[PDB]
């Protein structure tokens, strides 16, 4: 099966730090950060990686679809378009080949995720960051994810993820929603949903880097006052943005499908 | 006895935060919201002693700068308030009937520009906006919430950050640690040893505010408002505001 994530936020956020620690991947190891008089009127443009992850037992294509340029310049006023036209032509695409007589070898390029980027920097949203979900809102499946977690105290993180579910809340933003779990399923499995819904949005780190934690080499990141870990649940959470991402795969798939893609089909009738 | 601070930065990074800190005391430090349609001014006046000195401080904070989806000229109300300065002092030496002895100045002394803690270089409005100030404001260019970047980044950044302004022609000031100061703000205190000190508590670790192998605070605190207050209000007589004056 194949799975296409896209990647979109300010540049500086962690992003590709944190797609290659999600699957220890490299998929960056050629990209040059422009300068900032490059920078100035920069335009999006669209970078697509595709990889095999065989995690546990299940091996699947997985497509990262990044979007650098995206807020980079002065003046972002069509940082979307590109960006949109993408989403729309997978749509495209789709559709042409679902209709033809060649069904059998569709590759389906749709794209089933978007996470996006926020900055823990400010106090909550900010005009881009609306702007942007509520233009690609209904084509895809949002995911929003507050980027350098480490930088934010306990105190400071519950303020920012109760206001960025405020503010999603105040513009009628729709992200992706989990599927409530079933009733024949165990205890611990329903009690796993309701904790990945609590912490959304996830506020993860991300690392290359191998530190002391102590007894044992780990993921992290090094300051003179300590060791973030990324894989330490009471530090970030980065395995819940993980563990989501791999349980729900299929249903983000599904909902494309069924709702998105859907949307798309009946919206196109001229 | 007068020092005028202009803080430049993004709206929540740090500005408020780290004047609490660098003075040791609560300023008016109401958030802005991220929709404010352009780019304002806020300032506020305070009566302070700093050592023995009176101390007539003016802090003018922006407002909304870096918030809107297009930030062409963010930088005008910025310069609109430095040159409007440069004008009241100008008005008050071509009195006829005149006491510049007993003038309030106006002038901003001192631009902080706080640069956020991407770990890659500047914004492009880190640029364009530090261009357009250069020439009339005395620059100290910071890394804002530099808790964010971690030991082996830190030499890195702060090297690419004087890189781009080399290289873009960006004049900053000299004072008469390695450039740009990376400091960390806190008015929350954590017990370190047996005191109570400003610092950011953790689930992994203390930072703290005045620990100079945490960050560049000490420094700060110490070129800005310790050592080169005088200096910083010369150069913006008989430079910044030399360069207004003859035009
Ligand atoms: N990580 C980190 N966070 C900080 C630091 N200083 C302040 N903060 C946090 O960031 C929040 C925003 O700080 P403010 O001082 O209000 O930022 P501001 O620039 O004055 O924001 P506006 O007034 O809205 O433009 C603070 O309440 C702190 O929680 C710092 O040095 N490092
Ligand atoms: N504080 C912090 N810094 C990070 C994290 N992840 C990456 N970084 C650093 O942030 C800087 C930019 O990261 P990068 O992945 O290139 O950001 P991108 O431009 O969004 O792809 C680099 O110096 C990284 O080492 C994180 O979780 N927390
Ligand atoms: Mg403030």
């Amino acid at each position: 099966f194949e799975f296409t994530l896209m990647v979109v936020g300010e540049s500086g956020l962690g992003k590709s730090t944190l797609i290659n620690s999600l699957f220890l991947t490299d998929l960056y190891p050629e990209r040059v950060i422009p300068g900032a008089a490059e920078k100035i009127e920069r335009t999006v443009q669209i970078e697509a990686s595709t990889v095999e992850i065989e995690e546990r037992g299940v091996k699947l294509r997985l497509t990262v679809v990044d979007t650098p340029g995206y807020g980079d310049a002065i003046n972002c006023r069509d940082c979307f378009k590109t960006i949109i036209s993408y989403i729309d032509e997978q749509f495209e695409r789709y559709l042409h080949d679902e209709s033809g007589l060649n069904r059998r070898h569709i590759i389906d390029n749709r794209v089933h995720c978007c996470f996006y980027f926020i900055s823990p920097f400010g106090h909550g949203l900010k005009p881009l960051d609306v702007a942007f979900m509520k233009a690609i809102h209904n084509k895809v499946n949002i995911v929003p994810v507050i980027a350098k977690a480490d930088t934010l105290t306990l105190k400071e993180r519950e303020r920012l993820k109760k206001r960025i579910l405020d503010e999603i809340e105040e513009h009628n933003i729709k992200i992706y929603h989990l599927p409530d779990a079933e009733s024949d399923e165990d205890e611990d499995f329903k009690e796993q949903t309701r904790l990945l819904k609590a912490s959304i949005p996830f506020s993860v780190v991300g690392s290359n880097q191998l530190i002391e934690a102590k007894g044992k080499k780990v993921r992290g990141r090094l300051y003179p006052w300590g060791v973030v870990e990324v894989e330490n649940p009471e530090h970030n959470d980065f395995l819940k943005l993980r563990t989501m991402l791999i349980t729900h795969m299929q249903d983000l798939q599904e909902v494309t499908q069924d709702l998105h893609y859907e949307n798309f089909r009946s919206e196109r009738l001229k | 006895f007068c020092f005028n601070i202009l803080c430049v930065g993004e709206t929540g990074i740090g500005k408020s935060t780290l004047m609490d800190t660098l003075f040791n005391t609560k300023f008016e430090s109401d958030p802005a919201t991220h929709n404010e349609p352009g780019v304002r001014l806020k300032a506020r006046s305070y009566e302070l002693q700093e050592s023995n000195v009176r101390l007539k401080l003016t802090i003018v904070d922006t407002v909304g700068f870096g918030d809107q989806i297009n930030k062409d000229d963010s930088y005008k109300p910025i310069v609109e308030y430095i040159d409007a300065q440069f004008e009241a002092y100008l008005q008050e030496e071509l009195k006829i009937k005149r006491s510049l002895f007993n003038y309030h100045d106006t002038r901003i002394h001192a631009c902080l520009y706080f640069i956020a803690p991407t770990g890659h270089s500047l914004k492009s409005l880190d640029l364009v906006t530090m261009k357009k100030l250069d020439s009339k404001v005395n620059i100290i260019p910071i890394i804002a919430k530099a808790d964010t970047i971690a030991k082996n980044e830190l030499h890195k950044f702060k090297s690419k950050i004087m890189s781009e302004l080399v290289s873009n022609g960006v004049q900053i000031y000299q004072f008469p640690v390695h450039l740009p100061f990376a400091v960390v703000g806190s008015t929350e205190e954590v017990k370190i040893g047996n005191k109570m000190a400003k610092a950011r508590q953790y689930p992994w670790g203390v930072v703290q505010v005045e620990n100079e192998n945490h960050c560049d605070f000490v420094k700060l605190r110490e070129m800005l408002i310790r050592v080169n207050m005088e200096d910083l209000r010369e150069q913006t007589h008989t430079r910044h505001y030399e360069l207004y004056r003859r035009c």
